[PDB]
């Protein structure tokens, strides 16, 4: 079975640049590879067949490549619709192999977050449950850092983070930190921080409250 | 114009099995033959296999010979994905494509759990923690503990959009999902604005609105 190997895996780019995407084959492929898109929310377009033909309606600022096992796929202008993730499908042998993907993001000036934290509200403590949330609005680039301390106490395991796609106006992204703890464990703790890291921040800023229900 | 219809969401209980369905509308299985293609959530696209009734020839990747079953019925231009002991490693995203992958569909969702249709549980994401308004403040909705997905949260009725950020859901280990629409708004309306989610959850025709106001904490 014949391996695609995609790369690179991330790739942020700027409009109206040049970018090039590659796959290597393990066996000889000669020729039998595609190159398909996937949009946003799921739908996938086949943009290239054997290797460097363009599928009919695909615009001109597509091409394919191939230098001995390497196929890439280059995009002169990368306009905004580019946003998108590119996988190479091999159809020389049977399995049809696909490459990992590349996910093409757009690429802006460091954003520093903006921190909120939400203690848990009253209705949800009956229900025993205690979810904390730490909010970093707007920020770039992805690469965050949320670090959970009740106390000082540094926490683990114990909460789950979730990143909002990057915004379609200012490319931005947003990271919400959940942190689950009992009404029990809750009740007994007092300063719960939450403490973010970003290259768009000089020092790791922190926000934090005290246990006074209300 | 010719595309690919794909069977609805399917939910299922981890051991029993399922049939995905694809239907081509003009070009014919005959010629424009069919490929399933698998893709976990927020993973790559896996091929599974395919199948050339007009030679009734079938392939398979080795990792899904026996647990996948491709069949095509000429007739209705429809092939069918079949997988069968289903386990949570089977909840993902099943694509069809045609001959040489010039359509595709658009894709049917599978989730394989023994949970069940269970409505959210929403709380308040209370502002006015360490301020009373002065510049911006930050107020939304915790959806927590329900199941399947989706969840829809309009804010206002759908008259508040700008700043409104409904994260991706988080499956939790319970087996339940959880998310939260976090809002960003002027400090000085959080007397003087009533900002309410309506959150709604078709799977258990949930239709809640909850009333997020500042708490002095």
């Amino acid at each position: 079975d014949i391996q695609m190997t995609q790369s690179p895996s991330s790739l942020s780019a700027s409009l109206g640049e040049r970018v090039s995407l590659t796959c290597r084959a393990s066996q000889e492929i000669n020729g039998y590879l595609g190159w398909l898109q996937q949009k946003p929310d799921g739908t996938i377009k086949r943009l290239i067949y054997a290797a460097s033909t363009l599928h009919s309606g695909v615009p001109k600022r597509f091409s394919g490549s191939r230098s001995g096992s390497d196929y890439s796929l280059t995009i002169s202008s990368l306009e905004s619709e580019d946003f998108a993730d590119y996988y190479c499908l091999q159809y020389a042998s049977y399995p049809r192999t696909f490459g990992g993907g590349t996910k093409v993001e757009i690429k802006r000036t460091v954003a520093a977050p903006s921190v909120f934290i939400f203690p848990p509200s009253d209705e949800q403590l009956k229900s025993g449950t205690a979810s904390v949330v730490c909010l970093l609005n707007n920020f770039y680039p992805r690469e965050a850092k949320v670090q959970w301390k009740v106390d000082n106490a540094l926490q683990s395991g114990n909460s789950q983070e979730s990143v909002t796609e990057q915004d379609s106006k200012d490319s931005t992204y947003s990271l919400s930190s959940t942190l689950t703890l009992s009404k029990a464990d809750y009740e007994k703790h007092k300063v719960y921080a939450c403490e973010v890291t970003h290259q768009g921040l000089s020092s790791p800023v922190t926000k934090s409250f005290n246990r006074g229900e209300c | 114009q010719v595309q690919l219809q794909q069977s609805g969401a399917e939910l299922v209980k981890p051991g029993a099995s399922v049939k995905l369905s694809c239907t081509a509308s003009g070009f014919n299985i005959k010629d424009t033959y069919m490929h399933w293609v698998k893709q976990r959530p927020k993973q790559g696209l896996e091929w599974i296999g395919r199948i050339d009734p007009a030679n009734v020839d079938t392939k398979y990747d080795p990792k899904f010979q026996d647990k996948a079953t491709i069949t095509a019925d000429t007739s209705s231009k429809t092939t069918y994905l079949q997988l069968s002991s289903l386990t949570s490693e089977d909840t993902a995203v099943y694509y069809c494509a045609s001959y040489y992958g010039i359509y595709w569909g658009q894709g049917t969702t599978l989730t394989v759990s023994s949970a069940s249709t269970k409505g959210p549980s929403v709380f308040p994401l209370a502002p006015s923690s360490k301020s009373t308004s002065g510049g911006t403040a930050a107020l939304g909705c915790l959806v927590k503990d329900y199941f399947p997905e989706p969840v829809t949260v309009s804010w206002n009725s759908g008259a508040l959009t700008s700043g409104v950020h409904t994260f991706p859901a988080v499956l939790q280990s319970s087996g339940l999902y959880s998310l939260s629409s976090v809002v960003t708004v002027p400090s000085s309306s959080l007397g003087t604005q009533t900002y309410i989610c309506n959150v709604n959850h078709k799977p258990s025709n949930t239709k809640v609105d909850k009333k997020v106001e500042p708490k002095s904490c």
